[PDB]
């Protein structure tokens, strides 16, 4: 592909979940979605086979069941209310289609079989694109009518996609797929505590971009995409797989690493109203995550595999192109537990 | 929907164990029918007629045991005299996973079963005593 | 509520359905995504007609244009998966099962 | 009540959408949705947007034909099914008529809720405007004021045609 | 209401056309008569096999470019606006990116059929 | 949610001008010194993954990030205690504007209470 | 006396199409090293015409 | 030694050091001036000083 028509492209997806953002009108909203989705298509096929042919393919009908069911929500809301404006939806009918169809936008449970097959056809930038941009959007329109929103198929959705991320997880060898299941997890957790505070949405959403961007750019850096792959890094960068374990420990959300923090805010927001049973769940749900992220650190950094004899001749040769920020995400992702309290310029 | 899950509720916990049993096994009907919706629906069956006997396998399963856990919960609440107690729900819990394990067929699957759905429905009978909230409205 | 609206989101409802459920050909699905532009901008008319709001007489221009896009988008998709596999046939597209 | 022309429009685009979300064949599934779309032009004239429902009718009769070429070039089999060639196309097909005439029944009989709320029928003269005004029309100085009020729509809608055409240029590609 | 009556007479003045060239001539069909017309022999293959179509980039651009004609057709009531600065700037901007479009999908060899 | 929509409040503004009678955060603030650290950390995190002497690779790349970090930790420790005092008035406020809704009870001593007592043994 | 690393052997458990193979996933194959599948080598059928002799 | 003499260079870049040092320099100037400029303006408001 040309830079320019790749930078043209980048920008009209930005343009699109800017637009979906900054617009009061649901026509706006909705053709900023199409826009985001008509852009982002070429980009999960930028480098041509099959295999991104057919995660074009599921993305592209997956996102247009997706944008017909947002305009006939729109359109049921303003049958029963002549408005255009995003608000508290005044048909629970049209709430519950806006809901289902912005949930299948996200990827979470029971509609999150995409994602996975997605993420695993397209490359590692693609994949960082689609699971930290492409979450911007739904999660905002969901936070503009929280208000509305169903508590009871909310939360179900949320617990189905934790449940499902952390079960599936746990049979993946693949990386990607391995951040596709995790990907989910998370969205359930920023999705359960929607209903009840916006700020805690936001502020799960963060840092988990902050660590998903630190988890591709070490992928990417490392250029590896299965177990076995990144079981050689060792032999070749010992410290990038240093980073890359605590990066897997913040996932997994131990304390005192910033993953944590995201968790801790949300139980408690959670218990503030009564809600006592279903944190309890996700906290036990959120082990098989840690799990997985502890299988990929003995794979990866506690345990030395086995290598091969060509690695002596990349020992000579320096990583080229250096992606910028990718020390400072692994400072965000790791070490900010003690900044919690600046959530407050969140609200 | 939860017309059922009222259809059930509003019967009185010691009282009309037969009514109870039929609320309880509609309800069970009703998810072995979903769950084999969804079997059907990610696992075909390659042919018309094992589908079918795969929706009635799993939603005879299901009504069974839940006619079974109504049934033992209501006869317990009753004979004992001691309504409003988790124990009854425990019984009809057990009740239901040896039924669960008579249906697979299997020792091991039976005292899971008895064990761990005589503890759900154990917490499903405090929780409805004390007014646990799965799904608590946002009030802050 | 009409009657004609009962038809027009009956309509709706079964080019949905017919997505939903594949057969064989993906072109069918395509036909199926275009009919339920169709029925959205049949329903946005008539609700639109029918109160006069002046101003949204725009919006279902702008629905079609973009059904447009989605319809090219379809059709380059298909062309791709046909000249991978000569048929356009949903079956093939299982590689990223494993 | 009153000639039922709505009505009639109406179940024939059901009819028509029922044809094609069959999936009995491209071929035949575009002559459903160009029957639908007709009929659908027909239902918005009757109310009295005839620029909306004449160019929504030009429109698909363009991505129709677009869609035969393609139909004939790459969804093609040996023996190409009808409605009535294949039991499962046959069983859908007739399984939507029984549902909208079941619908029908239950709603022309009974004003009992289907999905959203119970609707009256009546005939959809009922709900009109006794509206005496005008020397222009109301439908078309809308759509005009595209230009003059909707400049962001222009904008956002041009730049999307644009990219569209470069989408289609790279996802076609190859290599 | 004549626009329905008007369409109903077209279409059974047709249709009593064809009903006639049926059931007028006397028909003598064998198996022979009613095979598919090659030159002289018999096809190879079949009608229904699928033929390659090597304008395929200029049908979809055709769909994009259909559209176009829906934002366009209002022009002439668009005139009859008081602020014609800003109609006569949105019009031209409308044409202009439909000529890029044009331009780009022709520099970058999008109007030649596959060979 | 709670605080995204209030009377008077511009969209994009970050820091309000009412936020200026408010005691800026002093220099030595410990959650400054924090941001500092931060900015430290990350400079020899990007010494170690360029593989180059960690601790005396690049002195000027390494204070620009602990100047970038403190810089930005500076305004948004401002806006987190305006956002804290925001919460504190109105919540005191509101307080003062509904009196029966937090009424002062009846000052009781605990030898007029009568607890219950529970032995151990 | 040295502390225990993996082997080959260790390290096969981690290679395959997914962990824990079962029944029904044993005939699956891992991905290829770079993710590009074989051309299938679709027959092309050109269309056979008769021109002539009428 | 090197074969080939590593582009950045054996001396220090003396533009990006320049540069990089001037924005640090500017971004500790420009707080050291908005702190003094909030303690009066917060003392200015509070009838402190
Ligand atoms: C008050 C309510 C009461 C409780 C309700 C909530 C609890 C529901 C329990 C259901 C548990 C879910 C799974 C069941 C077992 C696994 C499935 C299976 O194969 O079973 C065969 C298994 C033995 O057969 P097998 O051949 O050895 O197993 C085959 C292989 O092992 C392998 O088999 P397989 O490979 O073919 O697996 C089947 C297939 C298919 O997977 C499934 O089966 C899906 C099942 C999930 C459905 C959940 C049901 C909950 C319904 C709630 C509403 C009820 C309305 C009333 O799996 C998949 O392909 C992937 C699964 C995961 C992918 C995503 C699927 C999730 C979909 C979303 C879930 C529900 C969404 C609801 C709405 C969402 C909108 C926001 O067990 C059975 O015989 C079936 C019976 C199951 C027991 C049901 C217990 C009912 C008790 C009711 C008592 C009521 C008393 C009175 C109450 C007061
Ligand atoms: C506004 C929002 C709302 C929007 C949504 C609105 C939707 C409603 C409007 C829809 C109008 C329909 C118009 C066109 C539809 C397009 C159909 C189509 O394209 O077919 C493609 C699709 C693909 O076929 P194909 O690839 O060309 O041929 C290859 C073979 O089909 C496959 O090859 P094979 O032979 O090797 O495979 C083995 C065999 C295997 O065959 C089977 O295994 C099926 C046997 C299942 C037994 C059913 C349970 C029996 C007992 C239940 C009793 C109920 C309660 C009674 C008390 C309890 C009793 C104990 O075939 C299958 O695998 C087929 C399984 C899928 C069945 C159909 C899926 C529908 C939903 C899933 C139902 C699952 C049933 C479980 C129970 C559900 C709850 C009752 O065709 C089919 O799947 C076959 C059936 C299609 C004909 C009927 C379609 C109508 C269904 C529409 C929705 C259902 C009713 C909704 C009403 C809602 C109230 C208003
Ligand atoms: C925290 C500290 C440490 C704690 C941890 C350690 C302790 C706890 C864990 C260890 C024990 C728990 C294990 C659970 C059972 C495991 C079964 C299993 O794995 O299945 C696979 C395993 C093999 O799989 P398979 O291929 O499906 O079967 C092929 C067989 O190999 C082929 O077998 P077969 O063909 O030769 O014959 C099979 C057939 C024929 O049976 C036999 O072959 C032999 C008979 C075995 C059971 C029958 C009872 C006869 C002896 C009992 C006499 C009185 C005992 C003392 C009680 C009074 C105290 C004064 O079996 C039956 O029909 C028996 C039906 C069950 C009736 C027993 C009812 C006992 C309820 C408890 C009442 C007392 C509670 C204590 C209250 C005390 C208050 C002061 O199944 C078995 O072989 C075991 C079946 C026999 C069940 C034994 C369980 C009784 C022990 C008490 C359990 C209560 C503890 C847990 C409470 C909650 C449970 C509901
Ligand atoms: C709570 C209180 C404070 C705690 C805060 C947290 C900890 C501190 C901050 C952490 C971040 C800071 C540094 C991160 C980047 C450094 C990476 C590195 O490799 O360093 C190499 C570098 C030595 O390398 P070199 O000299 O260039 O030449 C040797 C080759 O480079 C040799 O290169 P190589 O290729 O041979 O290296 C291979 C090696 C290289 O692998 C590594 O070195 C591991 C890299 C550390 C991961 C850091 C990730 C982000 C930080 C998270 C920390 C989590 C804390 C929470 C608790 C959970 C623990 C995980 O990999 C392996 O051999 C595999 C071993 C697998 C073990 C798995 C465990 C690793 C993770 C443990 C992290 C725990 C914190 C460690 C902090 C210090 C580590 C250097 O270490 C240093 O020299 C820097 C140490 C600190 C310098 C401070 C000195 C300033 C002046 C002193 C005076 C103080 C004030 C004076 C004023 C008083 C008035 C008079
Ligand atoms: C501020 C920083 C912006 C940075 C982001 C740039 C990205 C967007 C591009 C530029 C922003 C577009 C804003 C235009 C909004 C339209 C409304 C405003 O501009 O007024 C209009 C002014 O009209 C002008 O024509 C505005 C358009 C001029 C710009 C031409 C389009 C070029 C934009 C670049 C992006 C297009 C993509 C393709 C590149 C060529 C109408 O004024 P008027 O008619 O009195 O009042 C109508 C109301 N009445 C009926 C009551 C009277
Ligand atoms: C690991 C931590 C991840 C942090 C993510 C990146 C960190 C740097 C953030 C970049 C700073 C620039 C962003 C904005 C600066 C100027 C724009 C200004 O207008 O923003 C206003 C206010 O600024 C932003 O809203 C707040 C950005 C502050 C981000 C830092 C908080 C991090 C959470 C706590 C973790 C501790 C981090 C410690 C430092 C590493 C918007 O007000 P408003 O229009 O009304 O908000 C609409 C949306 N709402 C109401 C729903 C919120
Ligand atoms: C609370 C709900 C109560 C659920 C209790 C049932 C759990 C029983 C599990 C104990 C293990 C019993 C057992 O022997 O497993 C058999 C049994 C089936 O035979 P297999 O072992 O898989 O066959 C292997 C060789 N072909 O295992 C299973 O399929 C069940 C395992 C998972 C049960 C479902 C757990 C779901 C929990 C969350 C639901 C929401
Ligand atoms: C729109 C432009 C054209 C107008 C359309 C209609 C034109 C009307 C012209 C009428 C001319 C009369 C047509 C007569 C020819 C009909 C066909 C014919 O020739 O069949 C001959 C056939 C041979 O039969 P056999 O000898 O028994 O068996 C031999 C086979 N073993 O003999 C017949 O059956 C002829 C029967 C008389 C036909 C009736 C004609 C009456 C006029 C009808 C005009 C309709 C216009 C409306």
């Amino acid at each position: 592909m040309n830079p320019i028509i790749y930078t043209t492209l980048i920008m009209t997806v930005m343009s699109g979940t800017m637009l979906v953002m900054i617009s009061s009108h649901w026509l706006l909203i909705w053709i900023g979605f199409e826009m985001n989705l008509l852009a982002m298509i070429p980009v999960l096929m930028k480098n041509f086979n099959p295999r991104a042919t057919e995660a074009a393919t599921k993305y592209f009908l997956t996102q247009a069941t997706a944008s017909m069911m947002l305009m006939m929500a729109i359109i049921i809301n303003l049958l029963y209310s002549g408005q255009w404006t995003i608000t508290k939806m005044f048909n629970p009918v049209a709430m519950t289609m806006m809901t289902m169809a912005l949930a299948m936008k996200l990827g979470l449970s029971p509609f999150h079989f995409w994602v996975p097959e997605v993420t695993q056809g397209i490359s590692l930038q693609a994949g960082l694109l689609l699971l930290t941009w492409q979450k911007l959007a739904p999660l905002s329109v969901l936070c503009q009518i929280s208000q509305s929103i169903n508590p009871n198929l909310m939360l179900t959705m949320a617990m189905l996609s934790i449940l499902i991320g952390g079960w599936g997880g746990l049979n993946q060898t693949q990386l990607r797929k391995i951040m596709a299941y995790s990907s989910i997890a998370h969205m359930g957790w920023m999705t359960a505590v929607l209903p009840y505070n916006t700020t805690m949405t936001i502020l799960n959403l963060l840092i988990y971009i902050t660590m998903t961007l630190a988890m591709f750019m070490l992928l990417i850096h490392s250029s590896a995409t299965t177990t076995l792959s990144l079981s050689h890094t060792w032999n070749k960068m010992p410290v990038i797989t240093s980073l890359m374990m605590v990066t897997l420990l913040s996932m997994g959300g131990l304390p005192p690493l910033s993953g944590f923090m995201p968790k801790w805010m949300i139980i408690q927001e959670m218990t503030k109203n009564e809600s006592i049973i279903m944190p309890t769940l996700m906290a036990m749900t959120a082990l098989l995550n840690l799990y997985f992220y502890m299988r990929l650190a003995y794979s990866s950094s506690l345990t030395m595999f086995p290598s091969t004899n060509n690695m002596k001749m990349k020992w000579q040769f320096e990583h080229t192109k250096q992606m910028k920020l990718l020390p400072t995400m692994i400072v965000l992702s790791t070490l900010v537990l003690p900044m919690t309290p600046a959530l407050s310029s969140l609200n | 929907a939860k017309t059922l899950l009222h259809k059930y509720s509003d019967i009185p916990e010691g009282t009309e164990c037969h009514r109870k049993a039929y609320a309880s096994t509609s309800i069970g009907g009703a998810t072995g029918l979903i769950v084999s919706a969804y079997s059907i629906a990610l696992k075909p069956p390659a042919s018309f007629l094992e589908g079918v006997a795969r929706t009635g396998r799993y939603t005879f399963t299901s009504a069974a045991i839940g006619a079974i856990f109504g049934l033992t919960s209501c006869i317990s609440a009753q004979v004992r005299e001691k309504p409003d107690d988790p124990l009854n729900y425990f019984i009809g819990g057990c009740a239901g996973g040896l039924t669960l394990g008579a249906r697979t067929r299997s020792y091991g699957i039976g005292a899971a079963a008895c064990a761990y759905m005589g503890l759900t429905a154990a917490l499903v009978k405090m929780g409805q005593l004390e007014g646990w909230q799965v799904f608590a409205e946002p009030k802050v | 509520m009409p009657l004609v609206y009962m038809n027009i989101i009956m309509a709706f409802a079964i080019a949905l359905a017919g997505l939903l459920m594949y057969r064989s050909h993906l072109m069918s699905s395509l036909l199926c995504l275009e009919g339920m532009m169709l029925s959205l901008f049949i329903m946005s008319t008539l609700i639109i007609l029918n109160t006069h709001f002046t101003l949204a007489n725009m919006m279902p221009i702008i629905l079609l244009v973009f059904a447009a896009c989605e319809a090219a988008l379809g059709l380059s998709l298909l062309v791709m998966v046909s000249n991978t596999y000569g048929t356009d046939y949903v079956q093939n597209l299982n590689l990223l099962q494993c | 009540m009153t000639m039922y022309i709505a009505f009639i429009l109406s179940t024939i685009f059901v009819i028509g959408f029922v044809g094609f979300s069959s999936k009995p064949s491209p071929i035949y599934g575009g002559l459903g949705l160009i029957v639908s779309g007709g009929v659908g032009c027909g239902i918005v004239l009757n109310f009295g947007g005839s620029f909306l429902g004449l160019m929504v009718f030009l429109i698909y009769l363009g991505g129709m034909l677009v869609v035969f070429g393609y139909t004939t070039a790459m969804a093609t089999e040996m023996y190409p099914e009808v409605w009535v060639s294949n039991k499962t196309v046959f069983g859908a097909f007739v399984s939507g008529l029984m549902m909208e005439f079941c619908m029908v029944y239950y709603a022309l009989k009974e004003e009992e809720v289907e999905i959203i709320f119970k609707f009256n029928g009546l005939g959809d003269w009922v709900i009109y405007d006794t509206g005496d005004s005008g020397f222009f029309s109301e439908e078309a100085m809308g759509i005009a004021a595209l230009y003059s009020y909707g400049t962001w729509l222009v904008i956002v809608t041009g730049w999307s045609l644009l990219i569209g055409v470069v989408v289609i240029m790279e996802i076609t590609r190859g290599n | 209401m004549n626009i329905m009556l008007t369409l109903l007479t077209n279409v059974t003045l047709a249709s009593l056309l064809v009903l006639i060239a049926f059931w007028l001539p006397q028909l003598n069909a064998y198996s022979e008569k009613t095979s598919p017309y090659e030159c002289g022999f018999d096809p190879m293959g079949s009608a229904r096999l699928p033929f390659s179509m090597k304008f395929f980039l200029v049908a979809i651009t055709f769909l994009l470019f259909d559209l176009e004609i829906a934002l366009l057709l209002p022009l002439p009531w668009a005139s009859q606006t008081n602020n014609l600065k800003t109609m006569l700037t949105m019009a031209l901007f409308l044409l202009i990116l439909l000529a890029a479009s044009l331009a780009y999908e022709w520099t970058q060899k999008g109007l030649e059929w596959a060979e | 949610t709670m605080m995204s929509g209030r009377p008077g409040r511009v969209p994009l503004q970050f820091l309000p001008n009412e936020a200026r009678s408010l005691p800026p955060p002093k220099l030595t603030d410990p959650r400054l010194v924090y941001m500092g650290f931060l900015g430290y950390c990350s400079g020899l995190i990007d010494n170690a993954i360029r593989r180059r002497p960690v601790v005396s690779a690049g002195l000027h790349r390494q204070l620009l990030y602990v100047t970038s970090f403190v810089f930005f930790g500076y305004y948004l420790l401002k806006r987190q205690d305006y956002m804290y005092a925001l919460r504190d008035h109105d919540m005191f406020a509101y307080v003062k504007s509904h009196p029966e809704d937090f009424p002062e009870k009846d000052k009781k001593t605990y030898g007029e209470i009568l607890e219950e007592f529970h032995p151990v043994r | 006396a040295r502390q225990w690393q993996p082997d080959v052997e260790w390290a096969e458990q981690f290679g395959g199409a997914v962990m824990y193979p079962t029944k029904e996933t044993a005939h699956w194959k891992p991905p290829p090293w770079n993710d590009v599948d074989p051309p299938k080598d679709t027959l092309v059928s050109n269309l056979t015409l008769n021109f002539g002799p009428q | 030694k090197f074969y080939i003499r590593e582009p950045p260079h054996g001396s220090p870049d003396w533009l990006k050091v320049g540069l990089t040092l001037g924005t640090s320099v500017f971004l500790w100037i420009y707080l050291i001036k908005q702190h003094k400029e909030d303690v009066l303006e917060y003392k200015r408001r509070n009838g402190l000083e």
